[PDB]
């Protein structure tokens, strides 16, 4: 298991960026998507 | 690992053991229980899980 892994050293460090914080980066993308079309991705 | 803001700035700096519940073990150092020494910080600045 993944503890089985931390007797031996063989950490495992968590990543920076949280699943919750990934979905929020995605609907935030989703969003800008749905209500500016394409240009929140090129400037306002 | 420590975490620093790079010399130039302070010699300040904060310390992290990576991958333990440390509300139980090295928040209850002992006498140079913590491996970097310094054992002025067992309760520290601030504790946080
Ligand atoms: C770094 O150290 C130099 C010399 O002491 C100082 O002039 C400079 O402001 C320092 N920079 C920072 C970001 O601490
Ligand atoms: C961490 O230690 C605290 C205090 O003993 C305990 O309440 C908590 O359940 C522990 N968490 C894990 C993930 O072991």
């Amino acid at each position: 298991l993944i503890c089985a892994q931390k007797f031996n050293g063989l950490t495992v460090l968590p990543p920076l960026l949280t699943d919750e914080m990934i979905a929020q980066y995605t609907s935030a993308l989703l969003a800008g998507t749905i209500t500016s079309g394409w240009t929140f991705g090129a400037g306002p | 690992s420590v975490i620093t803001p790079g010399t130039n700035t302070s010699n300040q700096v904060a310390v992290l053991y990576q991958g333990v519940n440390c509300t139980e073990v090295p928040v209850a150092i002992h006498a140079d229980q913590l491996t970097p020494t310094w054992r002025v910080y067992s309760t520290g600045s601030n504790v946080f899980q």
